[PDB]
């Protein structure tokens, strides 16, 4: 969780400051627009329904998906549907990633998750 | 009790869209007074008109108060309250004057009233 | 009284909300106006190059706009905002144009005045000064077609010989925070340049008939350039003034709130003291 | 009295909403000014000297004039003067308006009140 | 005693106009703090200058205070008080500095106090 939480805190700090000034649609430059969209998408990833706890291994993979920019082309309204679909895809046919996180409690090799995630994005948005 | 698990998805969604458009109009009434209304964008201009119809559509003549104003009094069922606000929010009923939504009961009564006022 | 402080807090909070709302809409207007003024630079440069190189490159010296003439009647163009709350933006140009005419001739039959903006007129009307041409309620995003009439008429009054010299009084966007009043003359043509190069043109039309069209187009474009700079400086002035006003409102709200808290907190500890004394008295 | 009280109530309520930001007026839209001007004038009608009770028919006759816009065109400082002059005019000539309001207590006869008022505003 | 039945019409009208202009000036010290004085209307601009002159024309050097005020001491009759405030309220003295109205007993003194300063 430490390997990805640092990125989350720095991105939200940037968004929470500029979000107020950038209240209008697109007057700010690309250098601040990138911060704004990332902040909005991470804010969608932070939303969660009542009486539905998410396990730590699944929290690591969804937060890792947001903080590395793989959601930067997904429309804001589809982020919630993407989260439910991606977690079921990883649990139904890639349990090796979840079992490694559960026993090592750290990310050694992430390369498998990057390749397995690209396969989900190209086949089912 | 304002949760989807205790009341219909259509009830929850309409009540949400109502609180949102009213709040958006509240965030603009300073700009509408100091600057010309001709400075507001196309989206905000329609949002203001819909909030203006919705604000008065919340008004209802009571039976116990008929003697004061002389208005007969109305009872509106849940299905027609949801249907009424949904039709205004969905922008179906736009070419109807704001005065038609004040003190009317159901939305069909507002639509005939527009005609009663010759409009 | 606590009520006086509380009612003063509600009023100052309403003013803070009002100033912030106007600052952000002016910020949005400035971002566009600064880009718009910059976008016309290549047109303003190209028109100045063709009119100068055509007029200066053996274009004749006896033409009414290029020839020297004795001065008795002078025209003045003043640029102001259609709405206030922009600090000293309007007061600076209105004071300098009034004081500069007062330093030579204050009489309303000697000079000719033209004003752009309701505040500018309202000032001259209260100052008992007449105006020949007027234009108000211009859009915050001006297009050449919006001022084409007053621009063609102002240059026309000089072309018809009704004015001997014509001057412009307007603010310039020197920086994002500091702007200053500028004075320049539109006609006659005095800003000469060397015959370094010549552009392609038709051989059949006479030089006078060409100057009578292309030189007014330059003057009209310059009026639009001054207006673009006036819009940029107006939006920047309203933004910077409303920023200072919002900052002033916040320190006043902070100081008032500390006095409200002290007045309320001082009163509460006394009521607690009366409960102690009252209960011990039985 | 009720009929004319109603329009006065809406005009004052709207003026109270607008006065929070009435600090600037040269910038306010002309429409906002209509609300400001009406509200300032209705406030003036309510001003009254001590030991000067106005009879109910006259209070009705003046509130009616302010609410229907007949006092709107008069200048704010001149409104107080115009009020007394109009009441002396209505009582001195054609006193039938004041007599009918005392008996019926319901108006419904306004065509004459309008036409009889235009004869005063024509030159005073 | 401040009733139209106990004091002259001229006295009642001058006192009314003084209390009102000072209340209008009290209602503006917030707006003048948040926005620049160049943003106030001509009417409010004059009301501030007249209220400024009036608040100090209400000042007077007492005979029993010569140790504190450094001035001789003055006695003012009612006629010159009413005439004094009326002349300021009516704007006849707009071209006179505020500093000339401080510590003077009567209006004619304010005008020579302005002459003692080029």
């Amino acid at each position: 969780m430490k390997q990805v939480a640092g990125k989350l805190r720095l991105d939200l700090a940037q968004y929470r400051e500029l979000q107020a000034f950038a209240q209008f649609a697109s007057d700010l430059d690309e250098a601040t627009r990138a911060q704004l969209e990332r902040g909005q998408r991470m804010t969608e990833i932070l939303k969660q329904p009542q009486y539905s706890p998410m396990p730590v291994e699944k929290q690591v993979v969804i937060i890792y998906a947001g903080t590395n920019g793989y959601l930067d082309d997904i429309p804001v309204e589809k982020v919630k549907e993407f989260e439910d679909g991606f977690l079921e895809y990883i649990e139904s046919k890639h349990p090796d990633i979840l079992e490694e996180i559960r026993e090592k409690k750290a990310l050694d090799d992430e390369l498998e998750e990057k390749l397995k995630k690209a396969i989900k994005e190209f086949k089912a948005t | 009790i304002m949760d989807p698990r205790i009341v219909s998805e259509e009830h929850y969604e309409v009540a949400r869209r109502v609180r949102e458009i009213l709040q958006r109009y509240k965030d603009l009434q300073d700009i509408i007074a100091i600057l010309g209304m001709e400075e507001l964008s196309e989206e905000d201009k329609l949002i203001v008109q819909r909030a203006r119809k919705i604000q008065r559509f919340l008004s209802q003549p009571f039976h116990v108060a008929e003697h004061f104003t002389g208005r007969p009094g109305k009872y509106v069922p849940i299905e027609d309250t949801i249907r009424g606000f949904k039709e205004i929010l969905d922008g179906k009923l736009d070419d109807v004057p704001e005065q038609a939504f004040y003190m009317v009961g159901t939305i069909e009564e507002a639509v005939e009233k527009a005609k009663k006022m010759k409009k | 009284s606590l009520r006086d402080i509380k009612t003063r807090i509600n009023a100052t909070k309403k003013t803070s909300q009002i100033t912030k709302a106007m600052e952000m809409v002016s910020t949005s207007k400035l971002n566009r106006a600064e880009q718009n003024a910059k976008s016309f630079v290549p047109y303003m440069e190209k028109i100045q190059e063709v009119v100068a190189n055509v007029a200066l490159g053996a274009g004749g010296a006896s033409h009414p706009m290029l020839v020297s003439r004795p001065v008795k009647k002078t025209g003045y163009l003043v640029i102001t905002s259609d709405r206030g709350l922009a600090g000293a933006y309007n007061s600076n140009v209105l004071r300098l144009v009034y004081q500069t005419i007062q330093k030579r001739h204050a009489c309303p039959d000697e000079y000719a005045i033209i004003v752009i903006g309701r505040v500018g007129l309202s000032f001259f009307r209260k100052r008992n000064m007449p105006v020949i041409l007027d234009i108000t309620r211009l859009p915050d995003q001006p297009s050449f077609a919006d001022i084409k009439e007053i621009a063609r008429k102002t240059v026309g009054l000089f072309a018809d010989g009704t004015f001997d010299e014509l001057y412009m009084y307007y603010n310039h966007y020197v920086s994002a925070i500091q702007q200053e009043v500028t004075e320049r003359k539109l006609l006659p043509l005095t800003d000469l340049a060397e015959n370094k190069q010549r552009t392609v043109y038709e051989f059949e039309p006479s030089q006078e008939e060409c100057l009578d069209v292309l030189l007014p187009q330059y003057a009209e474009s310059l009026i639009y350039g001054a207006l673009l700079d006036a819009k940029a400086s107006e939006h920047a002035a309203r933004m910077t003034a409303m920023k200072n006003a919002t900052d002033n409102a916040n320190e006043l709200i902070r100081t008032l709130t500390l006095s409200y808290n002290r007045a309320r907190q001082a009163a509460i500890t006394q009521e607690i003291t009366e409960i102690v004394a009252g209960a011990n008295a039985l």
